């Protein structure tokens, strides 16, 4: 669900 | 509300005029793609320009920490012993040309998605835990068993029906269900293949929100107008124009009042910005958390695990704590970050308030004293010829794969090392220097993992179920660190427990695992972070509250 940022 | 030193909110003295023009912009150097379809949209830029229009038919409110509430679209109901939602639409919820919005509009969101004749990426391993579904999407089953409709496919009610009830499935983007609606009626006919690039997807869509898509010009900006079938009231403004603009041409746009609102823009160009007069600059946390990584093993890809064998003095837990207390992170984002971040106590943001508590102490005040008292007690003691902590004739010295990104990236990493010189730590960059971006991501996600890095940070865009199964347990690629801690392990399953089903055990669960995460010190948080805003101060009705549901409807302006 979460991403690289 | 307050964001740091921001307003979350702009409250105009000024009331409304009844019509107006609303001018807003996405700041981006890469053209939107228009896809009103939820499942099959992949732009990022596009889904926040949809708002106006529904967000891709999104059907669910929620309270200020994404949680589920009564009162949008539809509304969502959990049954523990059913094992199931239920979704119940409004009896007034029509389309943009005047059409219901029935039940079988949202089952068809599924086949969207789940058919892979449609084309779609957003396909996960969460959905297979809706009775039928793989199937479906394997070519097994030709319905979705796991959906039923009460009172008919032209009814209002859907039931979706799980293997297993998560607790996470009382938030928007637990991704267990689904939240949008498709128009079946308007699209049926399409073959399935050919729907994304049809213009009634893209150009000529039935959306379910306050305002319609007049005019859509590809990449480039959507008009909008008032929507007669909404459910709710009908707008204060006679139109929304939403725009792309580029990086380069924002601060000009907001000097020459080309737009009344600009999203997206970065942390950099704040100083151009907050000086503009004509302007309002609201600011609200984001949904975001930068941490420190500890390389403290390897990724064993084969059985899907970490395993935590990596020699390496931070192997210690004082050493661990010793270099997060040392460094000065508050300082640092008062020197660079123009307000934008702040130092993080855990790590999730306290956006989410149901599962943070500002009682979780992490490394958010530099503490040198108690750094280097660490270290003393763990025997690294300090070498007087060098100024740097020595054990069994070995100086500790680590190499801190600091990256490019931030605009004062390297400055902020020299602090850190000047920072840890202090405690007797010597700590030299990745090859002397930043590492670009796309290294980065090589470096830190090849499995096995490299051997030639300590320290590095990384940073994360965070869903609003913030479960961190995929960053920290013990199977997750994303374990940068390669990390694997029994009380870790236990923690993070309790979060996603049966017990968690009940939001105050959930909440007690999350705070244990922050607690724990903290003194363990495999990571450490570093920021969080502030999205700001520019507001032309005739705008009426604006606010960043994550809460506000109902923001397109009442923002107005105060003269034309």
């Amino acid at each position: 669900a979460h991403a690289k940022a | 509300l307050k964001a740091g030193n921001f307003d979350v909110a702009y409250q105009n003295p000024d009331k409304a005029i009844k019509g107006g023009n609303l001018k807003v912009a996405y700041q981006s150097d890469s053209p939107m793609k228009a896809q009103w379809l939820s499942g099959l949209s992949n732009d990022a830029t596009f889904a926040t320009m949809s708002g106006p229009g529904g967000g891709q038919d999104g059907l669910f409110f929620t309270d200020s920490g994404f949680k589920f509430i009564k009162g949008g679209a539809a509304d969502v109901a959990l049954d523990k012993e059913s094992k199931t939602a239920t979704i119940t639409l409004r009896k007034d919820l029509k389309w943009s040309d005047g059409s219901e919005v029935t039940a079988k509009d949202y089952e068809f969101t599924y086949e969207t998605i789940a058919n892979p004749a449609y084309g779609s990426d957003r396909w996960t391993d969460s959905l297979a835990n809706i009775v039928g579904l793989s199937d479906y999407h394997t070519g097994k089953a030709k319905t979705i068993s796991g959906i039923t409709f009460p009172d008919g496919e032209n009814g209002k009610v859907i039931k979706v029906q799980f293997k297993e009830m998560k607790p996470g499935m009382t938030q928007s983007g637990n991704g267990y269900f689904l939240e949008t609606v498709a128009p079946y009626q308007y699209l049926k006919d399409v073959a399935p293949k050919d729907l994304a690039s049809s213009p009634k997807t893209t150009t000529k869509p039935l959306v379910t929100g306050p305002f319609k898509p007049e005019n859509v010009v590809a990449g480039e900006s959507i008009k909008y107008v008032p929507n007669p079938y909404y459910w709710g009231e009908k707008p204060k403004l006679n139109s929304i124009t939403y725009e792309v603009v580029s990086t380069a041409k924002s601060v000009a746009a907001l000097s020459s009042s080309k737009y009344d609102i600009i999203n997206g823009m970065v942390s950099s160009q704040y100083k151009q910005v907050k000086n503009l007069k004509g302007y309002k600059v609201l600011g609200q946390q984001a949904m975001y958390i930068s941490l420190m990584y500890y390389n403290l093993g390897h990724y064993d890809a084969k059985n899907s695990i970490n395993v935590q064998d990596r020699k390496t003095p931070l192997q210690d837990q004082n050493v661990r704590q010793a270099i997060g207390y040392a460094r000065n992170v508050a300082e640092v984002d008062n020197k660079f970050s123009n307000g934008l971040s702040t130092p993080a106590n855990s790590l999730i943001p306290p956006i989410f308030k149901q599962f943070t508590s500002s009682s979780v102490k992490g490394y958010e005040k530099q503490d040198l004293d108690k750094a280097n008292k660490l270290l003393d007690e763990d025997g690294w003691k300090l070498n007087k010829s060098t100024g740097y902590r020595e054990k069994d004739g070995k100086e500790l010295s680590l190499v801190y794969a600091a990256r490019v990104g931030d605009a004062n990236a390297e400055t902020i990493a020299q602090n850190y090392i000047q920072q840890w010189k202090k405690i007797g730590v010597k700590v030299s960059l990745y090859n002397g220097k930043l590492m670009e971006f796309n290294s980065w991501v090589d470096h830190m996600t090849t499995p096995p993992g490299a051997n030639d890095w300590d320290i590095t940070d990384g940073s994360w865009s965070l869903a609003s179920e913030p479960s961190q199964q995929d960053l920290f347990s013990a199977a997750a690629p994303y374990n940068f660190g390669h990390f694997n801690d029994s009380e870790i392990t236990k923690d993070l399953n309790d979060i996603d427990s049966a017990k968690s089903e009940n939001p105050t055990y959930r909440k007690a669960a999350f705070v244990k695992y922050q607690e724990d995460m903290n003194k363990k010190a495999y990571v450490i948080p570093t920021n969080f972070m502030l999205n700001y805003t520019p507001v032309n101060k005739r705008v009426v009705g604006m606010t960043l509250d994550y809460g506000a549901m109902n923001t397109w409807s009442e923002i107005g302006v105060s003269s034309a």
